[PDB]
Formats: structure tokens, sequence, C-alpha cells
RNA sequence: UUUAGAAGGAGAAGUCAUUUAAUAAGGCCACUGUUAAAAAGUGUACCGCCGGAUAGGCGG
């Protein structure tokens, strides 16, 4: 009994910003990983149920910061408590590259499995409490409700793929290729979409779990673009969803 | 560090910065007309260690 | 058990939001409430900073030319109100990354041996006496009127506070309502409930068209170098790590408390910045407490069990000596 | 202890509100206000300046296009109304940062041996002696026929001031309402009481459709060029830094006073832009004299005691370089 | 199982003195607002009695 989940108007404080040449919307991998970390939750309780394909839907959005005179825009980061290592007995410590962000959202996820009802939306409402994303803290949010509509999605403007616009570009190298196409169009922007591959699977002395596969990655760059909800073309053609090949860790739309 | 969920199991990744990619960037975005932002949170000493 | 994980980690049990300001009067706190803006400006100083003999010589009748921002309530507003909110989660449901397994089940049997014992009891009364006296205001604080706090849990609205009665440095255990909140805190921190909720609103009299204090902003930049207050969706406010600072003031069993007397925030070794000093550069530190707790098992004395239980609250990266 | 901490700086005693600009008629002074405005304005000068005389020959009969604003009283109302306030807190609640322990304990006691000899009454009646006369009124108090001052606490209204007999260069210490004032506001300084809130409420009588003089705008080489003037919740005003340079305005024990015969503002090395030279430059600055007041623990005349405090209660940055 | 996990930017302040925007002028012509209508919705609730109860109950 497939279906779809609509969480509405989900408020995320300091939410990570920065990836490593990128600085505003936090890549996708990091609501892929909060949409599978709330499966695993859920799975891990009573309520068996999975979820394929996510939906973003932004309606506003703030980076921590200001703006100059001169329209640019300056970023501000927390006072640096205190850093384990060597010197971290001092008061002062080193500053890094940081941005954060605040962004109210709608989420879109298409749940499938037995029994989805409203005990399912009761327990993803309770559930929903302890988690965090993208690194941010979930402060408030409309209501979860069950669609199977698309006229029933709030307005706003969700969140596509558009590679076929960084390929249409000249230019040898795809940099080339990107900043002619950011040139052309004004609504395309750059987002971190998932990771490569730098080297080959095994183990390492030293890391979060070490039962699980190693490997060392690079972060995977590409365009998108924002349609609004009224001119949507289909509920399908908007959901983000993972594609694994060798060592091509990617999220898509298919 | 993160989890990705590959194939009904998981791998565990080990996210490395390319600083040359940054660099060729903040050269094409110096000679370039798109918005972007300086994010100069960084010091002489911090950048020599 | 030889020595720590080589990586483990833990998540904060206390999420406080950003606070926002909004100005209003005392005699109508209750129906309505005005805005509060941060308004620029520029001011012309004199060079009066402490400057070499040579310098001095030279440009002491030289004028300043500075940028700077300011808040200030309005000329019939006479009442600052500040609204923010508090998440509580578990404890044992925040260990989000610990590489070894025994380590994990050690942690996990010491922190319900803590539990059966005191309860999370000590620390929670600590956390809703720093709520009530208002301690998270560093600045507008001092000089009010009248300061009244109101906590509210879902919907059932406890009585006020007044805070001005109420020492900084000495704690109360003896209020209804700081009891049945301190417990229902206690209850989220154990295990008992899944999570907590808590919605905080203070008004201060401050007195008419006086001046509020925002937090200020850490930014960088070659050309500008004035003051930058913290702008909160187009109104002033204060920063979530600011107000957390205030609430986890719970220290006083730190060594040579009675040449000091006074409370400090908890950190890793015990350093502060109000003092310049660090308070537990030696065996008191949190460290030698987890080693002598964990990896050769000894009863350690309630006071450093209540001091280590507030490190695991205030979470952090208290992993293993990293080698190349 | 030997030196200064590397950390250490002062909050201010005395927080001045922004002065709001209101016109009236002096018959009516307790009855109506009116709202004062300010008005843009552009002017046609004819290069009046000072120029090398190359192209002096061919560049004197040029017009010059500048825009400014003005602000002055309508044709019915002959009386400004200046309000504003003050608030007062601890001497000793004051130290925002302090990197050391035996530094903030020496200065707690010798605030103390201060409080037990003087009280801070000398610089409470001086306070209230440049809040008397007026002073904050600045080019405002340049011809005009009736200056009255009325200083209200909590809610007694004090008798009213007349301002204009008050000289500018001696203080009175003999006045009843001037000492009333002062005892409360010494009584804050010390710490008996909490906190103080003082309203002024000043009306100036310049005549009718005259000229008012507001703050000005310091406009860096950024934006634009041209007269800005400073409006406070739509109506014109003053900054809240300019009227306490003016009750600032105590410093009477620099080294050659008796040469000069007036107060100056509370600086550190004692600046005074209305003379141009300074006053301060050498061993009696308050850098120089508080080392030997706490490092060296010696005694000092009651002269560098008071300005000594006088600058505490400013209040500044008095940090110091490793 | 989220480029995961952590965080006090803070204290001090005089913007300012001057000013000639000024001369001249043609808004002009022409035009089809049209057809049809239920302000009614009770139109305003009075004299009296048992009530010693401002409880609550009868007659025209």
């Amino acid at each position: 009994m497939k279906g779809y989940i609509l969480l509405e108007k989900v408020n995320i404080e300091n939410a990570n910003a920065f990836n490593n040449i990128i600085v505003g919307i936090p890549a996708i991998t990091s609501f892929l990983g909060f949409a599978r970390a709330l499966e695993r939750k859920l799975n891990a309780k009573e309520i068996a149920i999975r979820i394929n394909g996510v939906g973003l839907e932004f309606h506003e959005y703030e980076l921590k910061g200001y703006k100059n005179k001169r329209g640019q825009y300056v970023t501000s980061c927390p006072l640096p408590g205190s850093i384990p290592g060597q010197n971290e007995k001092k008061l002062d410590a080193h500053i890094m590259n940081q941005a954060y962000i605040d962004l109210n959202m709608s989420f879109l996820l298409e749940v499938e499995g037995p029994h989805v009802d409203m005990s399912t939306c009761k327990s993803i409402k309770s559930t929903m409490e302890t988690l965090r994303i993208a690194g941010g803290i979930i402060r408030n949010y409309k209501k979860i409700r069950l669609i199977d509509t698309l006229a029933d999605i709030p307005y706003g403007y969700f969140l596509t793929l558009r590679q076929d616009n960084l390929n249409d570009a000249a230019g040898d190298d795809m940099l080339d290729k990107m900043i002619h196409a950011l040139q052309q169009e004004d609504t395309l922007v750059p987002i971190a979409v998932g990771f490569k591959a730098l080297s080959e699977v095994g183990h390492v002395e030293g890391q979060r779990d070490p039962e699980k596969d190693h490997c060392f990655v690079e972060s995977i760059f590409s365009l998108g673009g924002f349609e609004c909800s009224k001119i949507l073309e289909d509920i399908n053609s908007c959901l983000w969803r993972y594609k694994t090949e060798e060592g091509l860790y990617l999220c898509t739309i298919i | 560090q993160v989890f990705f969920p590959v194939g009904g199991s998981y791998h565990l990744l080990s996210i490395l910065p390319s600083t040359v990619l940054n660099y060729e960037v903040s050269d094409r975005l110096y000679r370039s007309k798109i918005p972007k932002i300086r994010l100069r949170l960084l010091s002489s000493n911090a950048a020599s260690t | 058990l030889k020595s720590r994980p080589e990586n483990l980690s833990f998540a904060r049990c206390l999420n406080t939001t950003e606070a926002k300001f909004w100005q209003t009067d005392f005699l109508k706190r209750h129906t309505f409430k005005l805005p509060l803006l941060i308004t620029d400006k520029a001011v012309l100083a004199s060079k009066g900073h402490e400057m070499p003999p040579d310098k001095l010589e030279k440009e002491i009748m030289d004028p300043n030319p500075q940028k700077s921002q300011s808040c200030t309530l309005s000329t019939e507003c006479d009442t600052l109100r500040i609204d923010f909110g508090i998440k509580v989660l578990p404890v044992k449901e925040s260990m989000y990354s610990c590489s070894d397994y025994n380590y994990r089940t050690a942690i996990y049997q010491k922190i319900d041996e803590y539990i059966a014992e005191d309860g999370f009891l000590t620390l929670a009364k600590r956390y809703v006496n720093n709520i009530a006296n208002a301690r998270f205001l560093w600045r507008n604080r001092k000089g009010a009127e009248i300061i009244e706090t109101i906590v509210t849990i879902e919907d059932k609205e406890y009585p006020s506070f007044n805070s001005k009665s109420f020492n900084l440095d000495t704690f109360v255990e003896d209020n209804a309502t700081i009891n049945e909140i301190a417990q229902q805190i206690a209850d989220t921190f154990a295990g008992k409930r899944e999570y907590l909720n808590i919605y905080v609103t203070c008004f201060v009299k401050i007195g008419c068209a006086m001046e509020v204090y925002p937090s200020q902003e850490m930014t960088f930049d070659d050309d500008d170098k004035g003051k930058k207050l913290f702008k909160f969706e187009g109104s002033a406010g204060m920063h979530s790590q600011k107000i957390n600072n205030a609430l986890r003031t719970i220290d006083t069993w730190y060594p040579d408390y009675t040449t000091y007397e006074f409370p400090i925030p908890v950190e890793n070794y015990g350093a502060a910045r109000s003092i310049g000093i660090p308070f537990r550069p030696d065996t008191k530190s949190f460290y030698k407490l987890i080693d002598r707790m964990i990896l050769k098992n000894e009863d350690l004395p309630i006071e450093d069990k209540h001091y280590v239980m507030a490190i695991l609250i205030r979470g952090g990266m208290f992993s293993k000596k990293q080698e190349k």
C-alpha cells in the first residue's frame, strides 16, 4: 500500500551550509541521510516501513551573517569554545571555514510497505522530535499529512536536477561549461549531489565503526533549478533517490 | 565520516576536500561575474599550519 | 578496557533556539507587543587608547570616525520581552558514535547506576534554578525594576517567577514549581520520557526609552571593522550559544571553591573566559575522572559524578588521543 | 601583581538616552507640544573656498550645487522642548571583564576606600550642575531668552531651574535641589541603591520661526556627500553620546588649570577640542596615574582620585599588550 | 545511521562652519451606456397571578 507523506513547514536553524566550494543550500546527501535515519529509527521500533524518494520544497531561507553595502554576503561563526588535541587548554581556539543557514521547508516522502495510514503519521510525528536535519535543529512544524493528489501540495518552489544544462555548454572541462551555463541562466545554482571514489574498499586503523567498508571519497557537484509547485509537471518527476555504481554514490531523480 | 546505504548494506565514507579545485574555482570566480562569497574566516598562521 | 575508544562522541541534551526581542508596556504585556529593530549609527571619538610615547606626540589631537549599531526601546514602551524555547533529550540515547563495544557497555552501566542512585535531580534543579533567576540576561539584567519569568511545558502555564529575589551565587531547592519542572526534566534525562519541550518568556521593566543589549556577531571584513548586532528575522535577538552558556553555569564543585564562591560554566578543564585561569588543570579534570571511573573501576565521590554527568549532558568529542 | 591584566574593560555607569525635539508655546508650556521635523534644502554656493591661483582664474565664477537639510521652528511656536533620560548604576558592578583576581580585589578595595572618604558626592554635585546650567543644549543655548530645566525622579517633580543664572565656569554646590538630587546620585554610585532613573525636560525660548540645531550624522566617503541630520522616531533629536559629553565636563584638576580656568571633558590624555592643546600628555595621564595607585600601591592627592573615579564612571577599554 | 559530533565577539566615543537654481513657452481635434429586476424576513414579545425563592411554575 504505497503512499506519500508530507511534512509541512519544518523549521531548521543553524543548518550546515559549507561544502568545499559551495555556500548556501546544503547538500542533497544530508536530506537523504536524514530520511534514511528516520527510516532506521522507525525500523528499530515496532512500526516497519520504508522510504524511497524525497522531495524538497523551499519556502524561506536566511544565511547566518549580513549583507554588505556592495551586495555581498558576510558570514558569521560561533565563538570556538574548545578543540581537542594540542593547545586544548588555552582560552582562544583556532578558526576554520564554516557557514550556517536557517531555512523553513516542506518534505514529501514516498513511503511504501504495510500499514500506511494515520497511525504511521502519528508515529512519524512522535519519532521526528529526536532528529537533526543537515546538522541543524528542528524547532517547529505545521503538521503531518497523507497526500495522494498533487493539488494538495502547498505553495512553494521545488528543487530538481538540471545536468542537461551543464552538459549543453561550451568549454572542454566541465568547470567552464558550468560557469557558462550559470551565466546564461540565473535560476540555475550549483549543488552537491554525491561522492566519488578515490581509493579501494578496505579497513584502516581508526574510524567511526570498524565493521563496515572504508573508502576515501570526494564531493560531487552538479547543477540544479527551482520549479514552482503550481506549475509542476508530475509528482514522480520531483523526487530524489539513491544511486550506487562502481564508487559513484549519488542522488538523482529518475 | 558518514554512512551510505550501498544496496542493503552500509559503507563508511572518509570525505576529503580538493584544495587544487578550490584554488582553481577561486581564480575562475575572480575572473567572472557570477555572485560569490569571500569567506575570509582564516588566518595566516592557521593557513601556514 | 585499556584506554578510551578511538572514536567516541556525544551530543547536547539541552538544545535552545534563537531568542527574539519584543517591546511592550508592562500593564498590557499579556495582550500586545511591538517589534524591536537595530539601528545603525556613527560616532566621532578621540584617540584615547594607550599609545607608545612616540606616536602619541604626533596623533594625540586626531579625530576618530567609527561605525556602530545600537538598539533602544521606544519612547512609549518601557518593557522588554524575550521569548525562546528548550528541547530536552535523554542522555543515554545521545552517544552518536562509539567505536568500541565494551566501553559502550561500561558507559551504559555507569549511567544506569547513576540514575538508580541519584536520579538526575540535582542537575535538573540547578538548571531550573538558572532559568528562574534569569541569568540569561548577561547585561540587560542590571538596572531592572521588575523581572518576571514564565515557563510552559506543552499547555500547562506554571506560575510566574520573580528573578530579582534570587541570589546568583546560591541555589534554591525548596520551591514547588521548581520541584515539578526539575522532576519532569530529570524524567526526560533518565530515559522515562522520549523528549521534552519548554517555552520561556521573560518580561523586564528596564525603563522608558532605555537601551537593550542584543548579541553581537563575529564577522571579518577588510573595509568595515565596526560593531554588528544579531538580527533575527528582522528583529534584534540573542544567540543560542550565549543562552546555553548561562544555563550550564552550575559548577560549584571545582577545587578552591571556598576562595572564589561563584559558579562557573562546566567545561573540560574548568576554563572560564571571565576569570582567565583554568580551575581544573589537573587530576580534577574531566578526562582524569573518566579514566578513574571507566578504565580503572573506582567509586568516585558524588560531586565528581555530578560534574562528569554534567559534562556528558553538555556533549562534545571525548575520544582518545589520535595518533599518526 | 605587577602589570595590568591582558583583558580589562569598564562598562559605563551613566547611561543617557537620546533626546527628542518638540516645539510648543511658552505660555502653554504644560498644555501641548508639537512634533519638529527636518526639511531637505539644496544650496548654490559661488566657490568661496581657498584655491591655488592656477585654476582660480578659470574656476571662480562657476556655481556650486550641494544638498543639505535644516530644521526650524514653525510660525506659531517659539519654545523648543527637549526630553531625555539618565540611568545610574553602581560603580563597583561595572567591571565587564578582568583576566585576574588580584587586580579585581585591589580595585574593589580602592573603590571602598574612596567611598569611605568622599562618598562620590563631589562628582554627583558636578554632574547635577552640568545638568542644571544646560550645557547639553550646545548651539541651541546661544541667543536664548528663557531656559527652564525640570528634573523628575519616579513621581517626585523637583522644583524648576533658572538655567541662565548659572555660569559655565564655576560649579554651585549651595543649591538645595542640586544637593538633594546629588545625594540620590551618590547613593546609587556607592551602592546603597540598585539603580536610578532621572528624566530631564528642557524648555528653551528662542523666538518665533527660528532655527534649531540637532545632531549631524557622520558620513564616510562611501555613500554620498551632503549634510544629514539625526532623526529619532521621525522627529529631530540629539545623539545620546553628545549629551554625555556635556555632562562629562567636570575636570578642573588638570595641570595648568590656573592659566585657563575652565572645565574640560574627562578624557584619558586630557584632550580638549575647544582649545586644541592636550592637558595630560605626561605622567598626569590616566594610564600613568592608575599604575601608581594600584600596582605601586602609593597614596595620591584627592584630585587625582577624583579624576580616576571620573574616568571609571565613563568607562573604557583599559587593556594591556603583553 | 545526515562534510556526523563542540562553541559568550566585547568594552569606549561631539561630525561641522559657510551658501542666489534661473531665464522662455498654444495640448489639440472626433465619439450612441445599454437592455432586466418582489426588501421581505411573523416586526416585536402585553396585562396580570402562585411564587415571601431573582428557585421554578399558570390565565387571556
